[PDB]
């Protein structure tokens, strides 16, 4: 009755360790099968255990593994057992092939959310405390990728190491470590309490925009949204505004076009006396920008960040910029600013759209290209 | 230590717990205890001696904090044992039950003490001699105490963090760390950990700035000579090439470019064809070339060169089974594509340039086209044959001497290059609807007169061979007619001057009248005369002598018979008096049959004259 239906899944384990990769990957891709036909108990104490110490196959086979393990719950047990897929993905984790570790890392992010308040304290901060503090470079960076998950849960003790572990893992001697640390930044500091939001998170934001490499900074001035986001106006003016206004004129135009996509963002945030006096002169700049990217960036949102803006301001300050777009060289920045130039006639007045944008208006109506044209035709 | 002092301490007794338990009840110092335990005579034993646990709780129970006690033990230590000494006892100590907790408590109030000093991890590797183990370190029983501390020293100052491989960079140079790292994975023990450390290395690299160029030698590349791509340092290297591109966008550089840094085409472009041919690289040659053909094309580098830096030139007779063949004819394809007649260097240009000429190339398509592995390129070059031809408006006259067929001699008709030129003879013809050319004309370009009619007449008597031959004769004919061709002027090319005796049945004799008959035909001013011929290229006794000795065989009979009367027509019109014509007659015959000769001959000049 039993052993006949089953002896397929006792080849499928035989297949586990094939010569042909093509099986092995098979039967990883059967893992729920095996373990359903193993039971819940012994995919626990057999399955699980055979997967986290024979990890040495190719990278297709170990991210397979990692997908499969990251689905992997109702075949332990369900939540009570989720805890007991974090240790192979944890070696999943510090392997150096990015998809691999990413996979894992995204895998281990899905248990997590899905483990409940006193497993993630038992068993999910070790975990991130060990990959933070790991010997490998790889381990350090997947861990900057975890902590999400664990700090809501985490006695105040946690939460306060766990703020300094992040620190560090700022500060790390790897730059690859800090990039990581940079890219999750935001989404950590998220889960971070009011109080801690500005003092902790914003040495860790200023320690990277202070980095020695150029990829580290350009990582942490992409969170400056996100950051802005969660602050209040004043830490916001105080800490973020400054990092903008100077990266908005750094060297590298990749830089410029990640603060020109993040202006207007910003805007709200610090209000319309810091914006005037900070962010109006650094948004003309990039309206002025040497490269033609950072200036469709910009012009493809003169409209919004007009509309927040005092009229004669934006006359005085916008319009300039404007002109000189309607008869920039490259076409696409024609494009970008034609398919937005029209919102602006309700928002100045006809007064100021009368003597400003009509001239621009008619121009870009006569347009040696049918994009700028349709673009302006279309949303009439 | 001195005789007698030995047995003596036979006799001094052990405290015990009484003894324990009345000096805490007097505080009497952990260190006093220290001293009359007996534990200043056991130096690296001390761990494992069993009152050790004792002193260790008493010295807890007179402190107040675990830290404390710890504190107070060390300073006991830190009097007694050198740092290394110390440390390796309490790695020792943390390996075993009895003594783990004790152990890593004394370990973390060290390096609490350490870093007081703040002493660097650095200066911790130097305490510890792992400058010293060389390619041994991964196995010292000090570098996880180390790893400890360099952990400890990262979490209290961090902005001041290392890391093992920078470590082992500083005191070994990246040459020794490399080296280190090569021993460590011979060994099993070791292996994991030293490819974890030549991650380390690379992204320790990628930290100091060092680009693709500096990390080609730090690999090693160069030591592998020509023969780079088969070693996992070049995989290492592209693995590296690859991070450095995700950190440098606007550096980006490709492996091509990087190895053309290293290498010049002359060198790089033979190491990436034997790689191609050995199929563990084949896919990475294939892409190199790939790219190198792109730039090649970007840089409009000539098909020539390209041709010898694929190593064509060293094919020979092999040339249409050269692996590379295909791939230098696609280049040569894309690099002349939109390129007009005189800016572009086609396959039949490289090919003569390379000093293989026309006749060589299409032999070897003519045997590769019987293998089925070769035929299509063999079908592609010989198109590349009839391109060359066609371009430059070439006659079939020309494409005959292009394929040497003038030095065949008699088995011309036979050669393989032979359909070669008739397929150029009927595509010329098509495409010239009012220039005609005949097949005869390669062959009177190539060969005389004599020699070619003798060819054609060899070949009229084999039966493979005798339809084109029997064709090829009136077209011959008719090719000396086309060019004026004075009968008496062919007679001499023919050589036929050389013999009168069977001249009557000379095949070439034979031709010779097929084409005076022709001449004839078309309506000279002044019909031409075979025996006029005979007479100026033999003489009259030698025309009749021969004439007479012709009379005597059936099968010459009759024209000999009609030429001698032709012969005494001649002699009557220049006005030979009979004894002249006596005279010569009796070089030949008798005296009656002369006598008869004369009489005839002397009726019929009355006839004319009298």
């Amino acid at each position: 009755m039993i052993d006949e239906p089953l002896y397929p899944i006792a080849v499928l384990i035989d297949e586990l360790k094939n010569d042909d990769i093509q099986l092995r990957l098979n039967s990883i891709r059967r893992l729920s099968t095996i373990a359903r036909a193993l039971g819940e108990e012994r995919t626990r104490k057999e399955l699980i255990p055979f997967l986290s110490e024979n990890n040495d196959d190719d990278d297709e086979v170990l991210l397979a593994m990692a997908e499969e393990l990251g689905v992997f719950i109702p075949y332990v047990g369900g939540v009570e057992y989720a805890h007991v897929l974090l240790p192979p993905l944890e070696t999943l984790s510090t392997v150096e092939e990015t998809c691999v570790r990413e996979k894992a890392v995204e895998s281990l992010c899905r248990v997590g959310s899905q483990m409940r308040e006193s497993d993630l304290v038992d068993h999910f901060i070790s975990l991130v405390k060990r990959l933070a503090a790991g010997e490998w470079f790889t381990a350090r960076v997947s861990a900057c990728g975890v902590f999400h998950i664990a700090y809501p849960s985490a006695p105040d003790m946690l939460k306060t190491e766990l703020r300094s572990l992040y620190t560090q893992l700022c500060q790390d001697d790897m730059p690859m470590v800090r990039r990581a640390a940079a890219t999750n930044l935001g989404k950590f500091a998220a889960t971070v309490e009011s109080a801690h939001l500005k003092t902790d998170v914003m040495s860790m934001f200023e320690d990277l925009t202070q980095d020695d490499q150029d990829s580290v900074r350009l990582l942490a001035v992409e969170g400056c949204a996100a950051l802005g986001k969660l602050l209040e106006p004043q830490d916001c003016v105080q800490h973020i505004l400054p990092v903008i206004v100077n990266f908005s004129q750094d060297k590298s135009w990749r830089v410029r076009y990640m603060v020109a996509n993040q202006l207007y963002e910003l805007c709200e945030a610090v209000g319309p006396e810091p914006t005037r006096t900070e962010l109006v002169p650094a948004y003309v700049r990039l309206l002025r920008d040497n490269e033609a990217e950072v200036r469709i960036a910009a012009a493809g949102k003169v409209t919004k960040f007009c509309r927040i803006l005092n009229p004669e301001i934006a006359i005085q300050h916008i319009l300039p910029c404007v002109k000189e777009l309607s008869s920039d060289s490259s076409q696409h920045v024609r494009s970008a600013l034609a398919s937005v130039i029209m919102g602006m006639a309700p928002v100045l007045g006809k007064d100021a759209t009368i003597e400003h944008l009509l001239p621009i208006f008619l121009s870009l109506l006569k347009d040696e290209f049918p994009d700028v044209r349709l673009n302006i035709i279309s949303k009439l | 230590v001195p005789g007698f002092e030995k047995l003596a301490n036979l006799l001094k007794p052990k405290p015990g717990l009484k003894k324990l338990l009345k000096w805490a009840d007097a505080k009497k110092p952990p260190e006093t205890v220290f001293t009359r335990l007996r534990l200043d005579k056991t130096g690296t034993q001390l761990f494992d001696n069993t009152d050790f646990p004792v002193w260790a709780a008493y010295t807890r129970s007179v402190a107040q904090t675990d830290s404390e006690a710890s504190a107070v033990m060390l300073k006991t230590l830190v009097s007694r044992y050198s740092d290394e000494v110390l440390s390796g006892m309490i790695a020792a100590a943390k390996k075993s039950s009895k003594t783990e907790s004790i152990a890593t408590k004394l370990e973390t109030e060290q390096m609490r003490t350490w870093l007081a000093a703040k002493k660097t991890p650095d200066d911790m590797f130097l305490v510890f001699k792992l400058n010293k183990a060389g390619d041994d370190i991964l196995s010292s029983p000090l570098l996880s105490a180390w790893t400890n501390y360099m952990k400890l020293s990262n979490k209290e100052n961090p902005k001041a963090q290392t890391t093992l491989i920078a470590t082992m960079t500083k005191h070994y140079g990246d040459s020794g760390v490399s080296q280190i790292l090569a021993a460590a994975r011979k060994s099993p023990a070791t292996q994991s950990t030293a490819k974890r450390l030549e991650a380390e290395q690379v992204q320790l690299w990628l930290k100091k700035g060092r680009t693709p160029d500096d990390t080609f030698t730090l690999l090693s590349l160069d030591r592998a000579g020509d023969d780079l791509l088969a070693s996992p340092q070049f995989n290492t290297w592209m693995k590296y090439i690859n991070y450095y591109n995700k950190e440098n966008p606007d550096e980006k550089t490709t492996v091509l470019a990087k190895l053309m840094t290293h290498f010049d085409d002359e060198e790089l472009t033979p190491i990436l064809v034997v790689a191609r041919k050995v199929p563990s690289t084949e896919s990475t040659a294939a892409k190199l070339q790939a790219e190198q053909f792109k730039n090649w094309l970007s840089a409009d580098k000539s098909p020539e060169e390209a041709f010898t830096l694929l190593q064509l030139d060293k094919a020979g007779d092999d040339l249409l089974t050269n692996p590379q063949l295909t791939n230098w004819l696609k280049y040569t394809e894309n690099f002349n594509l939109n390129k007009e007649i005189n800016e572009q260097v086609t396959a039949i240009q490289v090919f003569r340039a390379q000093y293989v000429d026309d006749s060589r190339i299409a032999n070897m398509v003519i045997a590769a086209e019987k293998v089925p592995n070769t035929q299509a390129i063999a079908k592609r070059v010989e198109d590349e044959l009839f391109k060359g031809w066609t371009v430059v408006l070439n006659k079939p006259d020309d494409v005959f001497i292009n394929l040497k067929l003038e030095t065949v001699g008699e088995n011309v008709f036979e050669s393989p290059l032979w359909s070669f030129y008739t397929k150029f003879l009927e595509k010329y013809n098509t495409a010239n609807p009012g220039k005609e050319q005949t097949m005869i004309s390669g062959l009177a370009r190539g060969y005389n007169d004599v020699t070619l009619t003798n060819m054609l007449l060899k070949a009229k008597e084999a039966p493979s061979t005798k339809t084109l031959a029997t064709k090829l004769e009136d077209e011959l004919v008719q090719y000396w007619l086309a060019d004026k061709k004075l009968p008496d002027k062919l007679f001499g090319y023919l050589e036929l001057k050389e013999s009168v005796d069977g001249i009557l049945t000379n095949p070439v004799f034979n031709v010779w009248l097929k084409y005076l008959n022709a001449f004839n035909d078309k309506a000279p001013v002044k019909k031409a005369l075979m025996i006029d011929t005979l007479k100026s290229a033999f003489g009259d006794v030698a025309v009749s002598n021969m004439l007479f000795a012709a009379k005597k065989d059936p099968g010459t009979a009759k024209v000999a018979a009609t030429l001698q009367t032709a012969l005494l027509s001649k002699w009557v019109l220049e006005k030979k008096t009979p004894g002249q014509v006596s005279a010569i007659l009796k070089e030949g015959a008798g005296a009656d049959v002369s006598a008869k000769l004369l009489a005839t001959y002397s009726a019929k000049f009355k006839v004319r004259w009298g």
